[PDB]
């Protein structure tokens, strides 16, 4: 029930430190010297950082430290590198022999620069249309950071439906992606001389065409 | 050493998500835990259970213990995971993880090594396999395809059955309001090679058993 409490977001720049907080009770951080530390990137196990409040694995840089007082834990991240960008997780044994992950720390590097997106913009294939459909496929790389806005146009003109766009998720190279679906009938791919991709980041359009002829 | 979840990866509403976990390199038995540990965007990290391995004892989220069943074979070094009675809340990457230890009642336990995880999504949906289309392709050029209309998570896709990994480039799938995913791999390639080199996405949905090659061809 009750649970490890942290701050859902933390913001330090790059080269800084950062001390993520975890509240928890005399039930387990107050119980125990049994405090660890998880990192979690996107699309990746969690990693092990700290364990038993202030020891780390083989593997993990001294810039990663940990230490509790009372009932609350904290992990301490030094020389922000944009690699640090992750979820991170405290966690407790509990009394009761239960164990309990706090809620997770999702940190943001500042500091760094912008990355404006990289936008692929296909038509559809000639087999797709054979279906009588055609989704057009917007595809948006290396952006940071991670928000963006897409519109689509036809002839020019908003496009007010059709559209379905992913949330911006992270790339191994810590900039971000994301895609973009104007799903139309073949019929009506053919019934507009022209259709686009508008990607908006940090106040700039990327837009891009392509023609049905 | 390693840990490797395994299971079904689509779970209707009220029916049990059992999942298991072969682990090398060390035996099941050892005086370790062996975890069952969630992950989700919308519950973070969930760690469900627990069982020893020198002698069987288990543990459990309080929240969940009243549907969570844990027990290992030591014979196959596998341990395993029922959770009954499943919701769209139980949907998440399912983690097998290893808990080591000093003094317990001192120093508790933590995860140093975890498996891969295993998506398990919760829904009353049926299996769709995808459709699959070129995306054809200026000094460098953007080829790729488009596996649309798909159901459940994951689709992995490799090209040229993975001797392409340079510049392969597999986005998070979209997921519509037909409550179908669609996603694109694209490997961007130097144009001068379209003439000397043949494209093809390997495109693999476990849950519909289905695997598609896809030549990507230039089109005329």
């Amino acid at each position: 029930q009750s649970a490890l409490t942290q701050p859902p977001s933390v913001s330090k720049s790059l080269g800084q430190s950062v001390t993520i907080s975890c509240s928890g009770t005399t039930n387990d951080i107050g119980a125990y010297n049994g405090v660890s530390w998880y990192q979690h990137h996107s699309d990746t196990a969690p990693r092990l950082l700290i364990y038993e409040v202030n020891k780390r694995p083989s593997g993990v840089s001294d810039r990663f430290s940990g230490s509790k007082s009372g009932n609350t834990a904290s992990l301490t991240i030094s020389g922000l590198q944009a690699e640090d960008e992750a979820d991170y997780y405290c966690g407790s044994y509990r009394s009761g022999s239960t164990w309990v992950f706090g809620g997770g720390t999702r940190l943001t590097v500042l500091g760094q620069p912008k990355a404006s997106p990289t936008v692929t913009l296909f038509p559809p294939s000639s087999e797709e249309l054979q279906a009588n459909k055609a989704t057009l496929v917007c595809l948006i790389s290396d952006f940071y950071p991670g928000v963006v806005k897409v519109a689509w146009k036809a002839d020019g003109s908003a496009v007010n439906a059709g559209v379905e766009t992913t949330t911006p998720s992270k790339q191994s190279n810590n900039k971000y992606a994301a895609s973009s679906y104007l799903s139309l009938t073949s019929d009506q791919w053919k019934s507009h001389k022209s259709y686009s991709c508008q990607v908006t980041h940090e106040g700039s359009t990327v837009e891009k065409t392509v023609a049905p002829a | 050493v390693q840990l490797q979840e395994s299971g079904p990866g689509l779970v209707k509403p009220s029916e049990t998500l059992s999942l298991t976990c072969a682990v090398s390199g060390g035996s099941i038995g050892d005086d370790y835990y062996w975890n069952w540990i969630r992950q989700s965007p919308g519950k973070g990290l969930e760690w469900i259970g627990s069982i020893y391995g020198s002698f069987g004892g288990t543990n459990f989220n309080p929240s969940l213990k009243n549907r969570v069943t844990i027990s290992m074979d030591t014979s196959n070094n596998q341990v395993s995971l029922k959770l009954n009675s499943v919701t769209a809340a139980d949907t998440a990457v399912y983690y097998c993880a290893r808990g080591s230890h000093s003094i317990v009642v001192l120093f508790g336990y933590y995860f140093d090594y975890w498996g891969q995880g295993v998506l398990v999504t919760v829904s009353s949906a049926s299996t769709k396999g995808p459709s699959v289309f070129p995306l054809a392709p200026e000094s460098t050029a953007a080829l790729g395809c488009l596996v649309k209309d798909y159901f459940p998570e994951p689709v992995t896709v490799s090209w040229n059955s993975g001797s392409l990994t340079s510049g392969v480039h597999t986005f998070p799938a979209v997921l519509q309001s037909s409550g179908l995913y669609s996603l694109s791999s694209v490997v961007t390639v130097p144009s001068s090679s379209l003439g000397t080199q043949t494209y093809v996405c390997n495109v693999n949905h476990k849950p519909s058993n289905t695997k598609v090659d896809k030549r990507v061809e230039i089109k005329t």
